[PDB]
RNA sequence: CCCAUGAACGAGGAAUUCCCAGUAAGUGCGGGUCAUAAGCUUGCGUUGAUUAAGUCCCUGCCCUUUGUACACACCGCCCGU
RNA sequence: GCGCAAGACGGACCAGAGCGAAAGCAUUUGCCAAGAAUGUUUUCAUUAAUCAAGAACGAAAGUCGGAGGUUCGAAGACGAUCAGAUACCGUCGUAGUUCCGACCAUAAACGAUGCCGACCGGCGAUGCGGCGGCGUUAUUCCCAUGACCCGCCGGGCAGCUUCCGGGAAACCAAAGUCUUUGGGUUCCGGGGGGAGUAUGGUUGCAAAGCUGAAACUUAAAGGAAUUUGGCGAAGGGCACCACC
C-alpha cells in the first residue's frame, strides 16, 4: 500500500442478506457523509441497525462472498 | 547502471511479459525493443514446493523481487504482455497472473497499456490425448 | 561474479516525421566489446508501439511497428514496418448472427515497398429489422470482396509510402469501403486488420535522412 | 427408450459434423452436441481494479476485457456444474435461464 | 461379457483352428 | 467429634459436553435411599450476568428431481479363466 | 526478440442454416462438368417411382511398391498409484495418422422407422425462386437495382399445441386413413441359448466379408410405466442433544 488515507465516515441506508459460511458476516449497503453521491457495499461483522453510521479505514474495496 | 533522463517529471517505459500456466508463472521484464531483458524471476524460484509453484503467494514474491530489481535499475513504468500457455491447449490464463500484476502495481510502479498476447492458433495440430482423451 | 550492467550503454529512439510526437521511448545495449559493434546489434529491434502514444488524440486500439535502421550516436531513427490491431477489439467486433468478410491484397507502392493489405468487414442489422440472421449470399460476398480489393489496390498503387502511411492514421480507406459498399450489402465494421512488410529495397541513406524533415 | 425428440445435438439433415476437442478433457465430441461456453471478463478481476486505476499514467483508463470460447464435453459440463439435470416436464424449455446476475 | 470381445475370442479361436488345419496338411 | 500428620496440585495436550432471561453459574435448604446415612437423584429458594434475533461450514435428520439389469431390496444382482 | 526450413489443419463468423443417392463437404482466385427448386399460353406424348441376375460409389481401421516424416499415437520401455497392474495417471516411442496408384466391403453406416402416389387441423419462424404493395436507406428530384418491412405461392431441413385418429405405453401429422381390415411393389421375423458356430461353396496377397444348420438344453428370455429401496448424482429445509 504505502498510502496514508484519512478516516472517512459513512452511514447505512438499507440492510441486506448475510454472507459467511456460518452466517457470521453481513452484506449491507452504506453511503458516505462527505459525498452522498456514491454508495458502497461492505461486509460488517456484528449486529447492525438502520440509521447508525460506520467507521472505515478504507473507502475503496468492494465486498464479496464468504471467501 | 542508471539512466540519463531526468528523474523529476518524466518516466521511462518497458514491457513485462507474464506467462501464466497452471503449474508455473513468469514475470519477465525486457526493454521496449523486447530483445534486451533486465531481470527474470519465476514463481518456482520463491517456494520450496512443486505443487505451490503457481499461486498468488509465489506471484507476489516474484513481483516484489522484480519490482525491487527494477527500482534499483530505475525502470519506472511498464506495459503488460500477459499470456497463458496458448497453443493447441487451453487459453485461460493462470490464477497467479492477476495477483502478480496487482503486486507489481502495488510496489509504486506505473502501469500503461494492457493487452492479451496469448498465441491463439487458427487451427493447430492434433491435441494431446486419445479420442476418449484424459479421463479420471 | 561481476554484475553485467556496468558495461551497458543507454540510447534514445525517435519516430519518423509523419507522426506528432517524435520521442517514443528508450532502449539499451552493451558497449562495443572487441570485434562486436553495438550498432550492429541495435539494428534488428522491432519497436511495437500504440497509435495513441504516438499522436496527440486519435484512435487508441490501432497499433504500429517501428524497425531501427539509423544510428549515429545517442539517437535511433526508425521507419514504418507494420500496422496491427488489438486482439480485444478484434474479438469484440466478431459476434454471432452476422457475416464476416476478409480480403487480402498484395500491392506495391511507387518505390520498392511491397505491402500486404489485410482487411475485415462485418455486416449491420437495420434499426427497423425484425429478423435475426442478416446474412448474405456468396456472390454478394464475392462482389464486396472484389470491391474491397480494387479499392485497396487503387489507393496504394498510385502513391508512395509517405502518403499511404499518413492515410492509414485516420479512418479513410475503411470509410471509403463502407461508403462504396452501401449498395451491395450495407456493412459497418470495416478496418485494415494488418499490414505486413514483404520486400524492402537496397538501403539508401538520403531518403531516410529526408524522411525526418 | 427414446429420452429426447432429438439426440442431444442439433443435427437433423446432415449425418456428419466436424469433431472438436474439449477444454478440460481431450474428448473428440461432435461440435453440435457439445456445450459451448462464451464468457467475457476483464484482464484482472474486481479485487484489484481500484489499485490498477491508482497506478496508471493515463486518466480514467478503461480496463480491457478478455474473450475466449470454451467447448465442454457433457460429462465435464455436468461435473463442473455448468448444466444440471431436469425433470421430464421441465426438459421442454429451449430458452436459457434468466440472467439476473 | 459384451458382444465385441466374445466375437474377438471366437475370431481368434477360428483363426487358430484354421491355421492348425492348414498347417496340418 | 478433639488434637497431631500437611503429599500431589501454579488454571491443564489431542479431543469433547451443556446452555438465550430470572438463563448459565456461585451457593444453601427439603424428599427418596435411612436401625445408624448422600460426593447420587428429584424438587425448592438467594445473588445473578457476557453474547446471538443468524446459518447449512462441520455432526445428523427430512424432502424434491434424476438413474437402475435391485425387490431376500447394495449385507442386492451379475461376467470370465 | 529476429528471421529460416518441414509437415498437418482451416478456430472465432458456425446456426436444431445449406448441398449431395449414401459415406461426406468450411481460406482467396481461376478453369471444366453436373444438379434440385422456382418461371413458362415452348416441346415428345404414356415414354411409368417397383425391382431377383448384374453394376458404380462407399467413414475409420487393415495389406502391398515410392519421397516425406510436424503434432498425436496401437504394441514396447520406464516411474508413480494399489493387498495385487504387463489398467486409470505421467515421460519417450515402432507400425500407422499425410500423398499417388492396387485391394476388403464390414459400423449404434441409426430417423434403431424401404420407395411412389391420394387424403386428413391450426400457428410462428428459417433457406431458395417468383409475385404484389404504404414507408426508410446507397444523403434530399425521377426510374431500375441491392437492404429493411408487410403478405401470397411451390419444393426442402426443422419447431409448438390437441379427445382428428392410432398404439402395450413411451409417443407419432405420421408410427393416421385397420375386424367399419384390399392403392402398387422389393428385402425380412417366428420363445431364449447353442450360433452368426461346424461343414460345403464363393470372394480375397493377407486380415476376412456373402450364403448358413443340426444334435442337445431351458420356462423363461424380453418392451413400456407407478409407488418405499439405494446411490463414491444434483437441488433445498430443520435442529444450542449442529455451528457461529
Ligand atoms: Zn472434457
Amino acid at each position: 500500500t504505502s498510502r496514508v488515507q484519512p478516516i472517512k465516515l459513512a452511514r447505512v441506508t438499507k440492510v441486506l442478506g448475510r454472507t459467511g459460511s456460518q452466517g457470521q458476516c453481513t452484506q449491507v449497503r452504506v453511503e458516505f457523509m462527505d459525498d452522498t453521491s456514491r454508495s458502497i457495499i461492505r461486509n460488517v461483522k456484528g449486529p447492525v441497525r438502520e440509521g447508525d453510521v460506520l467507521t472505515l479505514l478504507e473507502s475503496e474495496r468492494e465486498a464479496r462472498r464468504l471467501r | 547502471s542508471l539512466g540519463p533522463q531526468v528523474a523529476e517529471g518524466e518516466n521511462v517505459f518497458g514491457v513485462c511479459h507474464i506467462f501464466a500456466s497452471f503449474n508455473d508463472t513468469f514475470v519477465h521484464v525486457t526493454d521496449l525493443s523486447g530483445k534486451e531483458t533486465i531481470c527474470r524471476v519465476t514463481g518456482g524460484m520463491k517456494v520450496k514446493a512443486d505443487r505451490d509453484e503457481s499461486s498468488p503467494y509465489a506471484a507476489m514474491l516474484a513481483a516484489q523481487d522484480v519490482a525491487q530489481r527494477c527500482k534499483e535499475l530505475g525502470i519506472t513504468a511498464l506495459h503488460i504482455k500477459l499470456r497463458a500457455t496458448g497453443g493447441n491447449r487451453t487459453k485461460t490464463p493462470g490464477p497467479g497472473a492477476q495477483s502478480a500484476l496487482r503486486a507489481l502495481a502495488r510496489s509504486g510502479m506505473k502501469i500503461g497499456r494492457i493487452e492479451d498476447v496469448t498465441p491463439i492458433p487458427s487451427d493447430s495440430t492434433r491435441r494431446k490425448g486419445g479420442r476418449r482423451g484424459r479421463r479420471l | 561474479v561481476v554484475d553485467p550492467f556496468s558495461k551497458k550503454d543507454w540510447y534514445d529512439v525517435k519516430a519518423p516525421a509523419m507522426f506528432n510526437i517524435r520521442n517514443i521511448g528508450k532502449t539499451l545495449v552493451t558497449r562495443t566489446q572487441g570485434t562486436k559493434i553495438a550498432s550492429d546489434g541495435l539494428k534488428g529491434r522491432v519497436f511495437e508501439v500504440s497509435l495513441a502514444d504516438l499522436q496527440n488524440d486519435e484512435v487508441a486500439f490501432r497499433k504500429f511497428k517501428l524497425i531501427t535502421e539509423d544510428v549515429q550516436g545517442k539517437n535511433c531513427l526508425t521507419n514504418f514496418h507494420g500496422m496491427d490491431l488489438t486482439r480485444d477489439k478484434m474479438c469484440s467486433m466478431v459476434k454471432k448472427w452476422q457475416t464476416m468478410i476478409e480480403a487480402h491484397v498484395d500491392v506495391k507502392t511507387t518505390d520498392g515497398y511491397l505491402l500486404r493489405l489485410f482487411c475485415v468487414g462485418f455486416t449491420k442489422k437495420r434499426n427497423n429489422q425484425i429478423r435475426k440472421t442478416s446474412y448474405a449470399q456468396h456472390q454478394q460476398v464475392r462482389q464486396i470482396r472484389k470491391k474491397m480489393m480494387e479499392i485497396m489496390t487503387r489507393e496504394v498503387q498510385t502513391n508512395d509510402l509517405k502518403e499511404v502511411v499518413n492515410k492509414l492514421i485516420p479512418d479513410s480507406i475503411g470509410k471509403d469501403i463502407e461508403k462504396a459498399c452501401q449498395s451491395i450489402y450495407p456493412l459497418h465494421d470495416v478496418f485494415v486488420r494488418k499490414v505486413k512488410m514483404l520486400k524492402k529495397p537496397k538501403f539508401e541513406l538520403g531518403k531516410l535522412m529526408e524522411l525526418h524533415g | 427408450t427414446k429420452k429426447r425428440r432429438n439426440n442431444g445435438r442439433a443435427k437433423k439433415g446432415r449425418g456428419h459434423v466436424q469433431p472438436i476437442r474439449c477444454t478440460n478433457c481431450a474428448r473428440c465430441v461432435p461440435k453440435d452436441k457439445a456445450i459451448k461456453k462464451f464468457v467475457i471478463r476483464n484482464i484482472v478481476e474486481a479485487a484489484a481494479v481500484r489499485d490498477i486505476s491508482e497506478a496508471s499514467v493515463f486518466d480514467a483508463y478503461v480496463l480491457p476485457k478478455l474473450y475466449v470460447k470454451l467447448h465442454y464435453c457433457v460429462s465435464c459440463a455436468i461435473h463442473s456444474k455448468v448444466v444440471r439435470n431436469r425433470s421430464r416436464e421441465a426438459r421442454k424449455d429451449r430458452t436459457p435461464p434468466p440472467r439476473f446476475r | 461379457m459384451r458382444a465385441k470381445w466374445r466375437k474377438k475370442r471366437m475370431r481368434r479361436l477360428k483363426r487358430k483352428r484354421r491355421k492348425m488345419r492348414q498347417r496340418s496338411k
